[PDB]
């Protein structure tokens, strides 16, 4: 049960962690690509593809980041604090009708 | 090479089964 | 279509907007390119990969 | 006056929108209208009914549920739970929650015929 | 050994702004097929891992 | 002195007649589960390989 209540929250929180990490993955794929541009292009090609690099990051990534997270875009499910009290005990006792 | 690298390959696997 | 861009904005409010490429031959007989200009890419109940 | 089929003007009509019977097929109709509303006949689309649970997470185990006469937690998946399964979110509400639903759109009329049934009682949200 | 024209082509693509969000990690395509997964209203896409 | 002799532990089983007819051979149960397997309507059972 506690794993089901855990994955009620943590499957949502690492979904938005994954959501912004997919953004870092395309941010990184921006950088590893252009690192290969600099080592390979002609000096004329660098200016033509740097301006296209400017316009690429201003049109794939120019808008505000839509991964908004403070406490409220989350539903009310992520405000609970589970507790679990009780006591198990083994007894050699009769049944006391 | 040229920065990135070691941080690119660690978050390539975005499935966070860690 | 302006209808398509308004419905897309309402659906995605806190999600990314990734840019996927879709081949024209991978689309089935339902999603003909004549039909896409009128209503958009209709995803059935099975679903389509991007 | 066909054209676009605005979702926010589509209407749901029927007798089993707010009342459901377990183990029996429950029918309701989905009608499609445009921006001003003129009963778009050629409105080929898809209607889905993803369900969400509602309530607070509750449980009980009770070791040896026969001596204490605790019928509340005799069965470990909380089938013998208390009143109406309302406000109770166990793992059965969380991982399965699949009432099978089917849509039977006709070939030029403007009604979507939707039927659904469930195995459990409770208090859920139907995202039509 | 061979000059390569390489049969240059008629690539017709659709740049679809696919808005995915709060994706659940899923195995290969055979189980992410719509009629057998049935996502919640929070999660909105399926990440095909393998 | 008990588990070496293996003292009687007695079982409760169900002898049930299963109507397996025209099975399809398919490999290990990890992909023979109903969350991904289709079971085309010509068939109504799934034989398992290694």
């Amino acid at each position: 049960q506690l794993s089901a209540m855990k994955e009620r929250k943590t499957n949502y929180l690492l979904a938005v962690k994954r959501e912004l990490l997919s953004e870092m993955l395309v941010i990184e794929w921006m950088e590893t690509f252009f690192a290969h541009l600099r080592l390979s292009l002609s000096p004329a090609e660098f200016l033509s593809y740097k301006h296209k690099f400017d316009l690429a990051a201003a049109n794939i990534f120019g808008g505000a980041v839509r991964v908004d997270v403070d406490l409220d875009s989350m539903p009310a499910w992520m405000s609970e604090k589970f507790i679990l009290q009780g006591s198990f005990s083994v007894t050699t006792a009769p049944y006391a009708v | 090479t040229t920065s990135s690298a070691d941080r690119f390959d660690r978050l390539r696997d975005i499935s966070l089964k860690n | 279509t302006p209808h398509l861009v308004s419905a897309f904005e309402r659906r995605t409010q806190g999600r990314l907007l990734t840019y996927s490429f879709v081949d024209t031959a991978s689309l089935d007989e339902d999603n003909s390119l004549q039909d896409i200009a009128r209503r958009g890419l209709k995803i059935p109940m099975t679903g389509m990969r991007f | 006056g066909a054209g676009p089929v605005d979702a926010q003007m589509c209407v749901a009509e029927g007798a089993n929108l707010t009342v459901g019977h377990v183990g029996e097929w429950n029918m309701f109709e989905v009608r499609v209208r445009n921006r001003r509303g003129e009963e778009v006949a050629d409105a080929d689309g898809a209607v889905a009914l993803c369900f969400s649970p509602l309530g607070e997470p509750q449980y009980s185990f009770v070791a040896d549920p026969t001596s204490s006469l605790s019928v509340d937690a005799y069965r470990m998946d909380t089938m013998l739970i208390g009143g109406g399964r309302v406000g109770v979110i166990t793992k059965t509400e969380l991982t399965s929650l699949t009432p099978e639903w089917a849509v039977e759109k006709t070939e030029g009329d403007c009604v979507y015929r939707v039927k659904y049934r469930h195995t459990r009682p409770g208090f859920v949200l139907m995202h039509v | 050994s061979q000059l390569l024209t390489g049969e240059r082509r008629i690539f017709e693509y659709l740049l679809c702004q696919v808005g995915v969000g709060r994706s659940v990690v899923v195995e290969d395509e055979k189980e992410a097929c719509g009629s057998r997964f049935s996502l919640l209203w929070e999660y909105d896409s399926a990440y095909l891992e393998k």
